[PDB]
């Protein structure tokens, strides 16, 4: 029942600004002492920056000393975090967490910040059809698109078991591209079809391309 | 001083047997009449106990129990009052001293002890304690009915040497020569109750106790009912003669004394005594000395927060979810705070929820407790007290376990954060056992106490030397180096100038954002409509007309955004129409109406 | 309950002597405690007295006189207080019982009574009682003193047997075993006012009175200054020391016990107690809840209208035409009302005219009696009681012969007309001997009284079954059965409906001579501009914008004789001119003045 759901993230310019919001269910931020957590592609975890809201204590790690700060509205219930001066290595996935004990119980389901100077691409769907057995696979191309991610699911997230969804690749180009999967049994064709819900944030698009035995 | 509070703590074990003796050294060192009980518990073999010698009066009862120290110094104690009794019963009661070299009361040596005015005498269970059965406990009582109330146990581990060959009839408390029981009231001639020898000559005052020196109402040991500078008497001072003496005014009833005034932490009533509780139909006013009074109410007496210990909260023993809403908007409490594990967890017996974190957000208005704070546990979310954030006096006058106004054990909270708290009316603080707590030592406990006979006891919360770091220390912006927690929002006093809760280094006088000007240590907004000035002060208060220079347009004599159009600064009076010069002040507007005015004029009048 | 009004009548031959012993049976039947005088007179010889078998404790005296009776079983009572004392000096006073098989009380059997707190015994002329010269008083006396004010003679008329020979040395209540005289003051140890027996450790607690069963103060037989839930006290509960014990808070001192909260009809003080008068510079305020308290008064005082028993007319025996005219205009009397033959009949010795049957006027405003009424006579005129017919309240707080709220007696009114009396705070109701009066049985006492411990006693009226007719019983529209009279305006509750004073069976609803709306059983006119409607709701309140249709014109949304004229709602408002519709719907007029406008336009403004 005590969540964190955190948004704001996305794509920024070098030298630009974003700020990342943590809205709180279950407890007051004020009173409590939140801590934003990075994580860099392929990299550990990196702490960032906390506050306690009623005792007005900020702090902030001395790579971002300056770029960041940190603050909590109450009456929303909620812990921002305002992030100047953007550069390349700021480019990570931003938790934000709720001290406990001395530890972080709750956690929010992080956003991503991406800083880069391409602009926003939108995804074309294209998709994979089984031909001519006993059980066959079929699935979904999400590709030419930026920045990541992308959520793949089944049905309006119906069916999950037998789904592949690949971690993206970095095209040549720079834009992004991924596959989804699924294996179903080779007697379900025809009279059982499958829609995959693609879903680019950035872009705002919102594909559900039905994939048919063609 | 001489007077001081007692105990309440009966038989129940130490809650930090570390700080325990330290407790009772602070509580009595000095203390000459203990207006309460005298509760002298668990004391280890090698005890030192010399702060007890002043000791000379008890009003409660006097419990010794529990001890494996071989002797208390008790010697100048000359009376308990019995006003409160052990056991309902008992106005000393002495138990278990001793397991069932060898630890335990040998003696008990209350050598002046002379008048028992209440209650009987209970002894057991001491296994080392001679001559208890020697004395003759009738004399000390005041009596003889309070005979029926004494039990004496003689069991015993060792055999007793005799009394000093140097004692009247075999009857001492002890071994030594100044051991021997004195007799006051049944060696007596005639009527007397007590007498200082055998002859009518040899007769108190009417109004002694315990005992006398001469027979005047000045020669009393002690006094029966009230000490007045020296003098016993029945009262404290309706005149029928027509004159005046000497001997002051009248005075107030403050425990067994007529005093001038009341002493710090009480209450004076019409009656003409000294309380730490009005009755009913009475508030409190604070005089302009901060001297407190009890007195009826003019209108109905309006709306009271009362707190644990009072009212109906008099039995409920912790703030749970089941009253934590009788505290809503409450600035002053008239009662205690407790919160217990029970508190959190939540007692699953009654249907009585425990209580969740965000709901102590009822006592962020709160200012004031006449009673204790008492914090045991705490949820494990919350990193600080700041829910007392604006808590400024915690007056102690009900105290925890009869000695603490302010108790913190077993948190685990990082730092304090109690950042309005310049008040501790009385009583002792305990902070022990949390094991993350920096910031303890870097409160001015000196400066929150009242009387100089009250201290703070800790042990056994994180090292004082492993609070260093940022986050661990006192900011650098904090005066004196004293602060409740970390950062320039916590510090006690602000070494240069505040911008609302933080310490700032400088205020934006002559640079910044948006300009100040300071007031009282304060950095403070200048008025939008002021032009920030180069290098110079920018204005010298908040009104838009205290700029230096107008940013836009003047309207004498205030800056303004834009010249008055049709604006009637109140009724009756008739619209005011103005246009900007090529300077930039506003210009009064020509003959009213047809060309009603604006810099090149306007119709529709 | 446990704690009954005494009697004080003293010596007084009975009023009505039928029903004297169930007045004294309803009032002592159960009750434990005595809050006055006990006095048990003119019992007849068969006397069923098993009614007094609970009595523990009396405060005043005990008056056992000229019965007939040979024994009354006071077995239970422990202790008289003699607060109040018979020819004020005897705290028990058994006196001419028996004439000057053979009638007369022949033992005293008071086998518990060991304390008599003050004042002494008078025990004289009964001829057939044995054994009190027996007693030794002295032991049940407090003071020793109290032996110079005892009498007892012991002339007699028959011999006696000697006490069982179980008896410890010849002192005994009477011929049985568990009559002999328990010893608890003269065969005691030491100090020790009263012990169980000859041992120091068999003393009672120095707040105990008349013995106990152990030494703690809850062991006590009786409480000799207040009894505290079972510990006895020296006071009811300005606090000394910093804690908190269980014991509730503080009490209220009432008779000789401290209580939570003041009995039902009783006043609660600021002094801590509760009465049945309130002292001077004092009211009376009633909270929301019915409860009444004595409080200072803001401004002077206000007027009070002061009954017989208070004030002036304190010694003042009935009203009469001397001080009739005092109760003029008086909504509530602060003391009782006694009507008597001399009141009527008028004394002729002084100069005080019989008051005359017209003059009782001045009790029509009248609501409320604290203290009692009584009628012993009444004008012959007067076929009932309607001059009280406003009387809402008779408190009782004084009782006349210290039993009765309500006495009518040798009336003969035919019915009662009391028809506004809901309650009787306190005392017995006693209507006896009005030959005429019906309407006695058709009241519903038990509505009236409070406790349950209260009755109305009866004789000597008109014969229940005797009233049965017309103008003799009920009328069909009273509910239940209940009315204070003949005729449907002396229903105690309404069957039906009100129109004003009477019981009606239908409002004229929806046919009848002027339309009504109900409200509340209530028959209420409709506003005359409301149009009669055809078995329909003519009107649903009385204003006349709440009309179902109009009479005449309408004037949105009223009602109208005629439409406005000239008329202005008040002033700085223009005056409202206009006109009627082919239908009747008033309408406004065009443009103000020359033609001034009214159906077809007028000049003249
Ligand atoms: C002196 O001490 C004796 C007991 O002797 C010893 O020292 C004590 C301090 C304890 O450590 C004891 O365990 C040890 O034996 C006391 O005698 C005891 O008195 C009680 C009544 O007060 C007797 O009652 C018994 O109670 C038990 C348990 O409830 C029952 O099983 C028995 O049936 C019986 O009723 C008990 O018999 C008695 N103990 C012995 C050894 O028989 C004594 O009270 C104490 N004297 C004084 C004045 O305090
Ligand atoms: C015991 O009783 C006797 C009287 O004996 C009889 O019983 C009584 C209860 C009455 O019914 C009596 O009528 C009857 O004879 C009491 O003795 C009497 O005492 C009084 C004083 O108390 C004596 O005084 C007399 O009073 C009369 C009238 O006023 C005068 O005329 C006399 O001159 C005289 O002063 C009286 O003499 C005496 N009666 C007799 C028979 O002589 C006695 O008081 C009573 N004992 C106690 C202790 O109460
Ligand atoms: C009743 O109470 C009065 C208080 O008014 C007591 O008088 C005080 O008692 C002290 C000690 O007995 C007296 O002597 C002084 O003591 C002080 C402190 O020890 C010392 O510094 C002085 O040199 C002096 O010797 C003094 O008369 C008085 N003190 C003061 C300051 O008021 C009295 O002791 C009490 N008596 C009874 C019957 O209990
Ligand atoms: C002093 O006053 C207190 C009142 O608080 C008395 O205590 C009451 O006394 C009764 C009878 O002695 C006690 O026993 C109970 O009696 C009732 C009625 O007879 C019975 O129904 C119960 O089963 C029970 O046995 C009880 O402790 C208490 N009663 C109540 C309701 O308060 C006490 O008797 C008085 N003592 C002295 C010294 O006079
Ligand atoms: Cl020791
Ligand atoms: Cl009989």
């Amino acid at each position: 029942e005590v969540q964190l759901v955190e948004s704001g993230g996305g794509l920024v310019q070098p030298g630009g600004s974003l700020r990342l919001s943590c809205a709180a269910s279950g407890f007051s931020i004020w009173w409590s002492w939140i801590h934003w957590v990075r994580q860099a592609p392929g990299k550990g975890l990196e702490w960032v920056a906390s506050i306690s809201p009623s005792s007005g204590w900020t702090s902030y790690a001395d790579s971002v000393k300056g770029r960041f700060t940190i603050s909590a509205d109450t009456s929303k219930n909620t812990a921002y975090l305002q992030m100047n001066s953007l550069r390349a290595e700021d480019t990570a996935v931003y938790y934000c967490a709720r001290w406990w004990s001395s530890a972080m119980d709750y956690w929010g389901q992080g956003t991503l910040v991406t800083v880069s100077s391409a602009s926003t691409k939108g995804p074309s769907v294209f998709p994979l059809a089984p031909s001519s057995g006993g059980t066959a696979a079929l699935g979904c191309l999400v590709k030419d698109y930026f920045p990541e991610p992308v959520t793949v699911s089944w049905n309006s997230g119906a069916l999950t078991s037998g789904v592949h969804t690949f971690p993206a690749v970095l095209q040549s180009s720079g834009l992004y591209s991924l596959s989804s999967v699924v294996t179903v049994p080779s007697s379900s064709l025809g009279t059982q079809t499958y829609i995959c819900n693609v879903n680019h944030k950035p872009s705002n698009t919102k594909v559900d391309k039905k994939v048919e035995p063609k | 001083t001489q007077v001081c509070t007692g105990t309440d703590m009966k038989l129940r074990l130490p809650a930090s047997p570390e700080t325990h003796l330290d407790m009772l050294r602070h509580l009595y060192q000095g203390c000459q009449v203990v207006q309460g009980n005298l509760e002298l518990t668990y004391l280890p073999t090698n005890a030192s106990l010399s702060f007890l010698q002043d000791i000379q009066e008890v009003q409660g009862y006097v419990l010794i129990a529990h001890n494996q120290v071989r002797q208390v110094p008790l010697q100048r104690l000359r009376i308990v009052r019995g006003t409160q009794l052990f056991e309902d019963n008992y106005a000393l009661a002495v138990l278990d001293n001793g397991d069932p070299s060898p630890g335990g009361l040998r003696e008990l040596q209350l050598r002046s002890l002379t008048e028992i005015l209440k209650g009987g005498v209970l002894i057991q269970r001491n296994p080392q304690l001679c001559y208890q059965d020697t004395i003759l406990w009738k004399d000390i009582f005041h009596k003889n009915n309070q005979l029926a109330l004494t039990l004496i146990d003689t069991n015993r581990s060792r055999a007793c040497h005799p009394c000093s060959p140097m004692c009247k009839g075999s009857r001492c408390w002890g071994e030594s020569s100044e051991d021997c029981q004195s007799l006051t009231r049944t060696v007596c001639a005639g009527g007397c109750a007590r007498c200082k020898g055998p002859l009518p000559t040899d007769c108190c005052h009417e109004q002694c106790a315990a005992g006398c020196t001469g027979p005047k109402h000045s020669d009393c040991l002690a006094c029966l009912h009230f000490n007045h500078s020296g003098i016993c008497e029945l009262h404290c001072p309706n005149t029928d003669t027509f004159e005046s003496m000497p001997n002051p005014e009248g005075r107030y009833t403050f425990g067994a004394s007529c005093v001038t005034a009341c002493p710090y932490n009480y209450l004076s009533t019409d009656v003409g005594s000294c309380t730490l509780v009005c009755p009913l139909h009475n508030q409190e006013v604070t005089a302009e000395d901060g001297t407190q009074r009890c007195e009826k109410c003019s209108k109905p007496c309006a709306r009271v927060c009362y707190g644990l210990g009072m009212e109906h909260l008099r039995e409920v023993r912790a703030v749970t979810s089941a009253n934590i809403q009788e505290f809503a908007g409450c600035k002053k409490i008239f009662g205690s705070l407790a919160f217990l594990p029970e508190s959190f967890d939540g007692d699953p017996a009654s249907n009585t929820a425990p209580l969740q974190p965000e709901q102590l957000q009822v006592f962020e208005t709160l200012e004031e407790i006449t009673g204790y704070l008492y914090i045991s546990a705490w949820p494990d979310s919350l990193p600080d007290l700041s829910v007392f954030q604006n808590l400024q006096v915690i007056r102690g006058r009900i105290l925890h376990n009869g000695a603490y106004s302010l108790t913190l054990q077993g948190l685990g909270i990082s730092w304090l954060g109690l950042r309005s708290l310049r008040e501790l009316g009385s009583g002792l603080a305990l902070i022990h056992h949390n094991t993350h707590l920096c910031f303890v030592h870097t409160v001015p406990w000196d400066q929150l106490f009242r009387n100089p006979h009250q201290a703070l006891l800790h042990t056994a919360n994180r090292p004082e030397d492993e609070c260093v770091g940022e986050g661990l220390a006192c900011h650098q912006l904090c005066a004196r180096g004293h602060c409740w927690g970390p950062g320039p929002t916590q510090c006690v006093n602000c070494s240069q100038f505040l911008r609302g809760q933080e310490c700032v280094e400088e205020c934006r006088v002559l640079q910044g954002l948006p300009r100040e000007y300071v007031n009282a240590r304060h950095c403070l907004p200048c008025h939008p409509e002021c032009q920030p000035q180069n290098g110079s002060v920018t204005c010298f208060g908040p009104e838009a007309d205290q700029c230096v220079a107008c940013a836009h347009y003047k309207d004498p004599p205030f800056c303004v955004a834009r010249c008055p159009s049709g604006v009637k600064p109140d009724l009756s009076y008739m619209p005011i129409w103005k246009f900007p010069d090529e300077e930039g002040a506003c210009q009064p507007c020509p003959i009213n109406c047809t060309h009603s005015c604006v810099d090149l004029d306007d119709k529709g009048c």
